[PDB]
């Protein structure tokens, strides 16, 4: 059976605080990044609250966290602050195939325990563009940010986005062309920050999102 | 195609 800690150790819990609103979700660390949905930025003058196996690192303000958003996809990258403990670099990503078999890799932080889970093996495929992949994999509200990972090569495709109004489809952002260069490859960044959104509805991929179930 | 909404938490 395929080991997924070397991935679920890598999942941060991501909690935004601003104009008395929150935004809780999860994302990714790699080096001194951290991969997480674009819509964690709904509002942006605040705090991030960030907690993963090596602890909780708080940001003062997220107005000048440098972030580098991926076009027309729910995708960001988050450049952490200097004194940021580092993630380490082995995770591999890449699109995801016709055919993939997939599976989402969870992690869960509580009081005075944690605990994290992959999930069993189902099918998926692209939802008009290929922005927005559709899957069956049982997600809940507040996981969004949890990579869905390949079964043949342990790759991690794509990461949860959200849901129809009956939960009955559910939906991960693909991982974009040329990313694992995105990474590594700091002539291919492109830094901004104090960038937010400003309705709770957006049109990305072909659907249009809401932040939250009406 | 259907209405969805992100699936992050409070």
């Amino acid at each position: 059976p395929r080991d997924y800690n070397p991935i679920s150790s890598t999942i941060c819990h991501l909690t935004n605080e601003s104009d008395g609103h929150t935004t809780s979700l999860y994302g990714i660390g790699f080096g001194p990044f951290i991969i997480t949905n674009k819509h964690l930025f709904r509002r942006n003058n605040g705090t991030l609250l960030v907690q993963s196996l090596h602890g909780v690192f708080k940001v003062k303000n997220t107005t000048t966290l440098q972030q580098h958003l991926i076009d027309g996809r729910d995708m960001i990258i988050i450049r952490m602050p200097k004194d940021f403990p580092p993630f380490p670099q082995k995770l591999k990503f890449r699109e995801p195939q016709r055919e993939e078999r997939i599976c989402l890799v969870t992690t869960n932080f509580q009081t005075k325990s944690m605990s994290s889970m992959v999930s069993d093996t189902s099918c998926t495929f692209p939802s008009s563009d290929g922005i927005f992949w559709k899957h069956w994999i049982q997600t809940k509200d507040g996981q969004a940010g949890s990579p869905l990972v390949s079964t043949r090569d342990g790759f991690i495709v794509g990461i949860h986005s959200a849901s129809n109004f009956t939960n009955t489809n559910n939906y991960f952002t693909s991982v974009p062309k040329n990313f694992m260069e995105l990474l590594t490859n700091q002539e291919a960044q492109q830094w901004v920050s104090g960038w937010r959104l400003n309705a709770d509805s957006v049109l990305w991929g072909g659907h249009k999102v809401f932040m939250s179930k009406p | 195609t259907e209405n969805l909404y992100f699936q992050s938490g409070t």
